[PDB]
RNA sequence: CAUUUUUGGUAAGCAGAACUGGCGAUGAGGGAUGCUCCUAACGCUUGGAUAAGGUGCCUAAAUAUUCGCUCAUGAGAUCCCA
RNA sequence: AAUUUAAUUUCAAUAAAGCAAUCCCCUGAAAUUGUUUUCACUUUCUCCCCGCACUAAUGUGGGGAAAACUGGCUUUAUUUCU
């Protein structure tokens, strides 16, 4: 058991932050993210006029540490988004058979088709905030990218599901759609 | 116990407790309206509420499901049947104590402009610890198929708007009662004005 | 280095709740035979318990309590953690922190309750009677004020 | 006083002797102090460390004396340490712990509450081997070294509790958990 | 208004029950707004009335009564044992009782 | 038949013994429920105060106080005793 | 709701004096049981220096000093101020 926890978050240069009873919002250059936080005891402490956050707990027991850990890192996530997107990059990997990616609906919706030869068609329908947009340069890579960490993740790791095949070798048979490169836009 | 009908807001009761308490009073003789039982809570995680509640729809007899234990889906009657079994009910002196409470999901219009109370002893946040999962019966019921939660919602915000008005209304009139009060307060013989101003009213 | 107008922001830094348990901070007992009590925090033993005195002038003597069993109030005393019965008497007196507790609404509420409790017959009689009167001037002005 | 808080563990000082024989003209005197629910238990747990430790038994000896200690300044803090013998459903361990108190009665009240909680160690299971008030700089255990920090204070987060007389059945509005 | 009633209000609960076994000479009231052990000792001298009615005419009138004393607090929570000259009839458990100022 | 001592038998609500107490022939209160467990042995009543056991509701007593521990997507909860 | 004289290491103010500074009532850690000696232990709404607002903290992290307000003791009176 102990009595006093804290931590000290730095907040960048461009973002509008503001807090009131766990319900956390930034706002920045590339819009508005809001993320509740009211299902936990925490002392988030507001701080606009020098920067910083403070979150500090009061009696803590080593559950309490770790998830004042876990709210101070995910809120500079928030931060990192608002103030410069992050880019997932997905190579898309043949063996054999021609991977294609259609993408539609304003860079929502990418279709994909022809894996290992099924002529049929995969949809996988984006989260909202996620631009899933072709890389110009290596022909295969997909850019997942958008100002929440949590909605372009899960937006890949849906991507990535919806592709691998079933009952065959998965040492042998390779083809489908993985996650490179964690990247800011 | 004393008055003729408590109303109960059963939001943000745990369901047990708020049942045992309102047994005692039934058995006394005390009439009990519950309204509004959707956000009674049940205590734990949802997961294992309704892994529990699932058994108890399993559980029939054999022989002819008609005789069957009586299911039920829908909040308010739940918590009802948990308030029969903290009751004798199978005695007269029982029955009538069963007979005396009557419970309904949302509010109904005549006790809609009548107070509700909270039994501040069965209130979640107080009971609860803030680390520990918890589970809103209105969901439960939703998800084992009772299927009329949406609407109940609408009619909580409907009623609402009404409440709004009226309060706004109320305080502006507690503002001309309280405006006349001190200004005819000076219009009082000494002694009484006195008297009334040592009890501060 | 001072503070000018960053000292305007710390003072209307509204933290989410006051009242530390810190040494010297006014208390209203909430339970067993010394309910209803004042007293001031001296000491603190533990997580649970805190030493607890109320003073000569409030009259509940220095003792262990549980936490559990205090309600804050705002008003604290600059008291050294050392502090013993006399150097209290002295200073509480001389601060006037009770006064400040009695003019706040909730001590001005307690001490109206206590005199309301112990009414005689006659007063109550008399709270009637004033009340009486009250209502029908109030009543005539309503009345009139169309 | 308030009866609901009290406790009844006092310390108790007993000295006692062997009964004197052709023998053993002058026996060896021992003294112990001994902490007990009542001076009649102190004196059981006394024999019964007579019979373990030296040759002795009840029958066969004499008490010189039995006094009741109690602390000297019992509204001042002291940090006491207590080594303890114990025995599990497997076996038998020794044991350091710290407790801040008033008194060493006050210690040794929590740490029979803490030994039943935390080994489910009953009474007859707990045997004190040394208690003694330690120094602020030399304490061991965390939770005993966050309480002895510069300046101690922290906010109330406890739910409210309350007399009988305002513990009722119904109530205006939902109370509030926060407070100021 | 008229005929101000000068008594406690209260609630007739069961008999002196313990667990499946029945004492019918003890009556336990609930008082208005008694609620301790303390509270409560202060009514303990105190004469009750049990009034009731019925449908047609005794001695010319609709309303009989039983009397009772007061005569000792019950538990912890306010309630008290009651004495009546002649066993309440358990038919009138919760129904009202009333707690009067003499002696 | 129970504790304790105990021989046969893999064990058995099995077979056979030892000491004592029961039960049988024995209600009553408790053990939810029960021939044997606990309490306690019984004329008829009135008041008192308890035992064994309980005190969230069923259910008479505390949603008592006080310090701990415990989350279980088949928790745990009372000698004999399941 | 109380109450008598005992007994058991109880206390605490009061208001005039004084005494010692990591000092003191105490309590630590050290060189056939006594006993003495070493250095260890207080405050702070004080001051200074670095970190200059760095905090959960109307303050602060570290590093130094200061004092006796506070605490502890010795006296002398005093007990319905308490």
């Amino acid at each position: 058991k102990t009595i006093v926890s804290t931590q000290k978050v730095l907040i960048p240069e461009g973002v509008k932050v503001a807090i009131n009873a766990r319900k956390v919002t930034v706002s920045g250059k590339y819009g508005t993210l809001r993320r509740s936080f009211r299902h936990l005891p925490i002392d988030i402490r507001l701080n606009k006029l020098k920067k910083y956050i403070k979150v500090v707990m009061w009696f803590g027991v080593p559950d309490s540490l770790a998830c004042i850990r876990t709210v101070c890192t995910h809120l500079k996530n928030m931060f990192t988004g608002v103030t410069k997107k992050f880019l997932y990059k997905m190579r898309l990997v043949h063996a054999h058979f021609p991977i294609n990616s259609n993408i539609v609906d304003n860079n929502t919706r990418i279709e994909i088709r022809n894996y290992l030869g099924e002529k049929s068609v995969r949809f996988v329908k984006a989260l909202p905030g996620v631009v899933i947009e072709k890389s110009p340069n290596v022909k295969d890579e997909i850019y997942v990218s958008g100002a929440d960490i949590e909605n372009v993740s899960l937006t890949a790791a849906l991507i990535h599901q919806s592709v691998l095949c079933r009952n065959k070798d998965i040492r042998k048979f390779l083809d489908g759609i993985y996650v490179s490169e964690v990247t800011t836009v | 116990m004393y008055k003729k009908e408590y109303v109960i807001d059963c939001k943000g009761h745990l369901l047990g407790r708020l049942a045992s308490l309102i047994a005692k009073e039934l058995l006394n003789g005390q009439r009990i309206v519950a309204v509004r039982c959707e956000d009674i809570n049940i205590s734990g995680s949802l997961y294992r509420n309704k892994l529990k509640y699932q058994e108890f729809l399993r559980l029939r007899t054999n022989t002819n499901p008609k005789k069957g234990p009586l299911h039920l889906r829908e909040p308010s009657k739940i918590l009802w049947r948990c308030v029969r079994g903290m009751l004798p009910h199978k005695t007269y002196k029982g029955q009538l104590a069963l007979k005396k409470l009557k419970v309904c999901v949302g509010m109904p219009a005549p006790y809609d402009k009548k107070k509700k109370y909270v039994l501040p002893s069965a209130l979640r946040a107080f009971r609860l610890k803030k680390h520990r999962r918890y589970c809103r019966l209105g969901t439960l019921s939703s998800r084992v198929g009772w299927n009329y939660d949406t609407l109940v919602k609408k009619n909580e915000v409907l009623r609402k708007q009404v409440s709004k008005a009226y309060y706004k209304k109320k305080v502006n009139n507690l503002n001309e009662k309280k405006e006349i009060k001190t200004e005819a307060l000076n219009l009082i013989n000494p002694e009484q004005r006195q008297v009334l101003e040592n009890f501060g009213y | 280095v001072e503070l000018t107008e960053e000292e305007l922001y710390i003072s209307k830094k509204n933290l989410l709740f006051k009242r530390f348990v810190e040494p010297g901070r006014l208390c209203l007992i909430e339970y067993g035979p010394y309910a209803g009590k004042l007293c001031f925090i001296v000491d603190i033993v533990t997580i649970t318990r805190v030493i607890v005195d109320g003073a000569f002038i409030t009259g509940v003597p220095r003792m262990v309590i549980p936490l559990k069993r205090l309600k804050l109030l705002k008003e604290r005393i600059k008291i050294n953690k050392n502090c013993k019965s006399g150097f209290l008497r002295k200073t509480v007196n001389s601060t006037k922190v009770l006064e400040e507790f009695n003019n706040s609404k909730l001590g001005k509420k307690m001490i109206i309750k206590k005199k309301r409790d112990e009414a005689t017959d006659f007063e109550r009689f008399q709270v009637y009677f004033a009340k009486r009167e009250l209502k029908k001037k109030m009543t005539t002005i309503k009345n009139k004020k169309n | 006083i308030d009866n609901s808080l009290n406790t009844n563990i006092h310390q108790y000082h007993i000295v006692g002797r062997a009964i004197p024989t052709a023998k053993d003209k002058n026996p060896n005197v021992y003294r112990m102090c001994i902490f007990a629910k009542n001076d009649t238990n102190a004196k059981s747990r006394f024999w019964y460390f007579m019979k373990k430790i030296n040759k002795l038994k009840k029958s066969n000896g004499e008490l010189l004396a039995c006094e009741q200690i109690k602390e000297r300044f019992p509204l001042r803090v002291k940090n006491y340490g207590v080594l303890l013998r114990y025995d599990s459903r497997t076996g038998t361990h020794n044991m350091y712990k710290e407790f801040r108190d008033t008194t060493k009665e006050g210690a040794i009240a929590q740490l029979y509450s803490e030994m039943a909680g935390r080994h489910r160690a009953r009474a007859s299971s707990i045997n004190i081997i040394r208690i003694s008030e330690i120094s602020s700089s030399l304490v061991r255990r965390p939770h005993i070294k966050q309480l002895l920090k510069r300046r101690l204070r922290f906010p109330a987060l406890h739910l409210p509790t309350l007399q009988k007389e305002y513990r009722k059945k119904f109530a205006s509005k939902r109370p509030s958990t926060y407070r100021m | 208004l008229q005929a101000v009633r000068l008594y406690e209000k209260g609630v007739i609960l069961g008999y002196k029950r313990s667990q499946r076994n029945q004492d019918p000479n003890f009556t336990l009231i609930s008082i208005k707004n008694v609620n301790t052990k303390k509270h409560a000792q202060f009514y303990v001298g105190k004469r009750v009335a049990y009034v009731y009615r019925t449908t047609k005419h005794h001695d010319g009138v609709k309303i009989k009564c039983i009397w009772g004393k007061v005569c000792r607090t019950h538990g912890n929570s306010g309630v008290i044992r009651a004495k009546f000259k002649t066993h309440i009839p358990p038919k009138a458990f919760g129904d009202r009782v009333r707690i009067l100022m003499y002696p």
